[PDB]
């Protein structure tokens, strides 16, 4: 015959070896693939979709779960008051878990790209005012007050003019490794922060509700990426 | 849109079980640690009716041998499989000189070695194997006997001068390849009684298929 | 020698692997194939052949088995009466089992195509009348009467004019899977129905028999197909 | 290394597999083949050679074995008498065993082609007369008498004119299989027959012997062939 020497790894079964195997049904002609709308090809398509960010992830009472989707603003809040705050940690617990992006980050170990949060005011049409939305890069501590946050990368939002506004998070990178307990977790540290302060108070004419809610929607830019498939889940197929 | 599966070759592929040899230690069955199996493709039950759809056929057979002890165990025993072409003499004993006749292809393999496998050609001196013969070879018992349909015999035995130390069981599979068929004919609708002729039970003549009450009720 | 690593599946015996094996008789030159009439190449050739459909599959009495091949029409039947009925179920029990098509469907698991039944009047030449032949697609229940069947896809057949008539069954598809008992059977559901009613009565002059039979012949169109070889049979080679 | 899966038949020893094996003496340069007269390339060369056919295969008495080679004709035989007879069965027992053709047929299972027997009169030069040589194809029973044989394919031989004559056997085919005792033998049935009758009596002048012998020589035409090597022999190498 033809001279050969078998090399180590012969007869082994690698769960990730993508070789070919013998077709059980050689003659079988599987029913032809026809056209179906919205085919997905690469998960990052999904990551660029706006999902509702449960910033108000505080109520747990079963019947108030719908409340996590929206946080509110009211007349009672005085100028300068801090409305709300959260981090730019897509994969870690908290707000991002609600977004689709967050859930997909979970099947991966590393990632990086620019994010993008959009706020939607759902209050009465007659209401007006200004909100200051500031981003404090990783490391920078949550600004003491409105004015100090006013010096950072911020955006004055007048929902009297535009009902929507989108903020871009320049960058977030879950790359810095951590071996705490005895379980190694490739964690953030890049917990960028997004604060939101009442630049002015909530103003309304008689006849309009003195409270309104807002909805956070997030997605990642086209420069987003992920690495290291890592299946992990609390939800599994029950016996 | 494709019809590859409805081809003859597609229909007749697949290696089916057509034979099983028993080589017990203590036994009434094959007492001389050897056995002769004249090649019968009807060995796979389902077969007969499928081929009997055509009048003439032609093909090659790929034989694969599976040997183990009754519990399906593997043991260090060597075996000889001998193919005696038609016209060649089968071994009458465990020491017949036929076992050594070069003109009888033989293949050796250890039970440990994976299945033995060989291809056998279209033997027949005729242009095609014919399942039906309406005559006699130059009321009789030679009716429907087309002998030129013999493929040959397979003689199996443990290697060595002495009986094997283990009880053995050989299984013979056969894949039919390169098939060509002519003159199609009515699908057997009655039960088979003999391996030779098409005779049926003249009392138990059943209707091809399921019956019903009236021709107006479903 | 030449470096190699054996991959899983090495040394296995797949009953459907169509590889090559060593020729037992290398020098043997098998007697040459000569020309023989009517060679078959693909079973679907057979499926397009007209076989007698035992619509009248009711008598079982050994000596009346020839009766299954033909059903009859007579003077006694009044206008509108339902002559006969059956389904468009090639592979399932009943009438189709007699046709060659039916028997071939049995060696397969799935299939689909347009069928075609042809009726032949074998009565006296002097007889005349009309028969209404209607097809009720899958789901539609057997029409109550002649008139309601008259509204469906039907054909008035005057065997006074033409002794034959062929009906086409647009479509039948054994594709809907069923796991009843504990034995999974890819069944029809597409039991299309073919009803036949006496549009007019059987008319004949003195001297002609007051009964005549009819023969059903079926086959499938060229658009027929089958999938999944499945050997199954009640008839097997006896010990 | 390079991915591979071993297929059934691996490690087996086929006594007819004509693969290659490692040369025991790689450097050895075997003494060159020089030219030698009469090289044989294909056995059928031998089959076309005339060998003496022992038609007279009757004496066994050791010292009369040379008698099997020739049969005789004499004055005593009257007109019409049957001189001798035999079959066209190259491979079966009898006369043909003496010919080389016969012996070669033995190492094969099947065969077919036209044969050719040549008769040689070795009598005195002064003798004359006629012999009728007739061939009765397979099936046709040995002709009753000279006259009935005279109607079949025959040849009048006047050894007064030509001392030799060659007859051609159109065809013989050992193809019809037979499983008698329990030992399957691909036998003839095509036992063509060759009869030889004294058309006229043996005529001779005073001084010449009243008996003469004849020699049968046979071979096969160029259209001869054989199939299925089958080693068989009564003569073997003794211990």
């Amino acid at each position: 015959g033809f001279p050969t020497e078998l090399k180590p790894g012969t007869n082994q079964f690698l769960t990730t070896d993508d070789g070919v195997s013998a077709p059980i049904l050689p003659n079988f002609h599987p029913t032809p693939c026809i056209h179906i709308p919205g085919e997905v090809r690469n998960l990052l398509e999904l990551c660029q979709v706006e999902t509702i960010l449960e910033v108000n992830n505080v109520p747990t009472n079963a019947t108030s779960l719908m409340e996590r989707l929206r946080f509110p603003v009211s007349a009672q809040a005085g100028k300068g008051e801090l409305c709300a705050v959260f981090r730019a940690d897509p994969g870690r617990n908290g707000p991002w878990q609600s977004t689709l992006l967050g859930q997909l980050c979970g099947y991966y170990t590393q990632w990086s790209g620019s994010l993008e949060v959009t706020f939607m005011f759902t209050g009465s049409f007659m209401a007006t005012g200004k909100m200051l939305i500031a981003y404090t890069p990783p490391g920078g501590p949550l600004p003491k007050d409105r004015a100090t946050a006013m010096l950072g990368t911020h955006v004055i939002w007048d929902f009297g003019l535009q009902s929507s506004v989108t903020l871009v998070i320049p960058w977030i990178s879950n790359t810095h490794y951590r071996a705490h307990a005895r379980d190694g977790v490739f964690d953030y540290y890049t917990t960028g922060l997004v604060s939101i302060w009442y630049q002015t108070n909530y103003v309304v004419p008689i006849g309009a509700p003195n409270t309104a809610y807002i909805i956070a929607l997030a997605a990642a830019q086209k420069n987003f990426t992920m690495k290291l498939c890592k299946d992990a889940s609390d939800i599994l197929q029950t016996g | 849109h494709s019809t590859a599966e409805t081809t003859l070759d597609s229909f007749f592929s697949r290696a089916g079980l057509v034979g099983e040899i028993d080589l017990p230690l203590k036994g009434t069955t094959n007492p001389n640690g050897y056995a002769n199996w004249d090649i019968d493709i009807t060995g796979y039950a389902q077969m007969r009716r499928k081929v009997e759809l055509f009048t003439y056929m032609r093909f090659d057979a790929e034989f694969t041998f599976v040997a183990c002890t009754p519990t399906g165990e593997v043991v260090p025993q060597l075996l000889q499989y001998m193919f005696v072409p038609p016209g060649a003499p089968k071994p009458d004993s465990r020491e017949s000189l036929a076992w050594q006749t070069a003109t009888n292809p033989s293949v050796f393999v250890k039970l440990s070695d994976p299945p033995a496998q060989v291809s056998v050609p279209f033997m027949s001196p005729a242009s095609a194997y014919q399942w039906f013969y309406d005559g006699y070879p130059t009321k009789d018992l030679e009716y429907g006997a087309m002998p030129n349909n013999m493929m040959g015999t397979f003689s199996v035995r443990t290697v060595g001068t002495s009986k094997s130390k283990y009880p053995l069981v050989v299984r013979i599979y056969m894949r039919m390849k390169h098939v060509r068929a002519w003159i199609p004919r009515p699908m057997r609708n009655q039960n088979y009684l003999f391996k030779a002729n098409p005779n049926y039970a003249g009392n138990s003549i059943k209707p091809t298929g399921a019956s019903r009450t009236a021709i107006t009720t479903l």
